[PDB]
């Protein structure tokens, strides 16, 4: 995915 | 209501703020040459041979990754920001995050330095722009924004809601849904103009001259990714953090 999208999840 | 959640998220995710900023400003450690450059980074930040330039490059990335992960949650925490498509909540925090950190930074910053790690140092203008090129070319654009913004005597209630403005912005490039976020966006910067009306009586004109701002920041902005490029392929110890280098690739 990305870095990003791993911040947004919790 | 929607004003009060915003402000509360603002102060409950960001470590610094602008009433914290000003009790520190009137004892941080001053960064004015290179002597006082190494006895701060010996004090504060002990990890880290390299240029100084390059030294100064790594904390200030380091410290943008941190401020990326305070505006994902403050975003998170924005009313009806979680029910936005996820791609597009990538898409608002991509193109959003440095515009926000710019305005920020402003609160940290007088005519003379800026506050720097978590508000334990200060770091002087002059000394910045003693530095080799091309890295002394980076905070003063930054300066002259924070010169004019803080001109405005905003305050934290005033910033938490134009930072969120910022945030739910529906023209950035590749959103899916932009018919939602446009509305939401409409009824942040209708809580917005009716905070300013309220909280600043005295300015007829603080949001549009705010809604300038925002404007200037964006080309702000685009104008330090170019610096962000010329960085990294002509510094040769100059390494981009992967989650920047996301943010900035294929941004402008
Ligand atoms: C152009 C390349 C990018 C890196 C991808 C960059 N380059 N530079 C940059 C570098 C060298 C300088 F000389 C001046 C600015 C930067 N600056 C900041 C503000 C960070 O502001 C908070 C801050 N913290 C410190 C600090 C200093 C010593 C110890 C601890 C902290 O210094 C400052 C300005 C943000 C960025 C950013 O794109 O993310 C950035």
């Amino acid at each position: 995915p990305s870095l990003l999208k791993k911040l947004l999840l919790a | 209501s929607l004003a009060k959640r915003i402000y509360e998220a603002y102060l409950k995710n960001f470590n610094m703020n602008k009433v914290k900023a000003r009790v520190i400003l009137s004892p941080p450690f001053v960064i004015h040459d290179m002597e006082t450059l190494c006895m701060a980074e010996k004090t504060l930040v002990a990890k880290l041979n390299k240029e100084a330039e390059v030294r100064i490059f790594h904390c200030c990335q380091c410290t943008s990754v941190e401020t990326v992960t305070e505006l994902t949650e403050f975003a998170k925490a924005i009313p009806g920001f979680a029910n936005l498509d996820l791609n597009d909540q990538v898409t608002l925090l991509k193109y959003g995050v440095y515009e926000a950190i710019f305005a920020m930074l402003s609160s940290v910053m007088n005519k003379d330095g800026m506050l720097v790690a978590y508000g334990n140092g200060f770091i002087t203008r002059e000394f910045l722009k003693s530095l080799r090129k091309p890295f002394c070319d980076i905070m003063e654009p930054k300066f002259d924004f924070a010169m004019k913004f803080n001109a405005l005597e905003l305050d934290d209630s005033d910033i938490s809601l134009f930072v969120a403005a910022i945030i739910c912005c529906g023209d950035r490039p590749g959103l899916l849904n932009v018919g939602h976020i446009e509305k939401m966006q409409e009824g942040i910067v209708h809580v917005l103009r009716l905070h300013l009306q309220s909280n600043h009586p005295d300015d007829i004109f603080l949001f549009p001259k705010l809604l300038q701002k925002m404007a200037d920041l964006r080309q702000l902005v685009t104008e330090h990714a170019q610096l962000v490029q010329i960085i990294k392929k002509t510094e040769s110890d100059a390494a981009l953090h992967p989650l920047l280098q996301e943010i900035y690739r294929d941004m402008y």
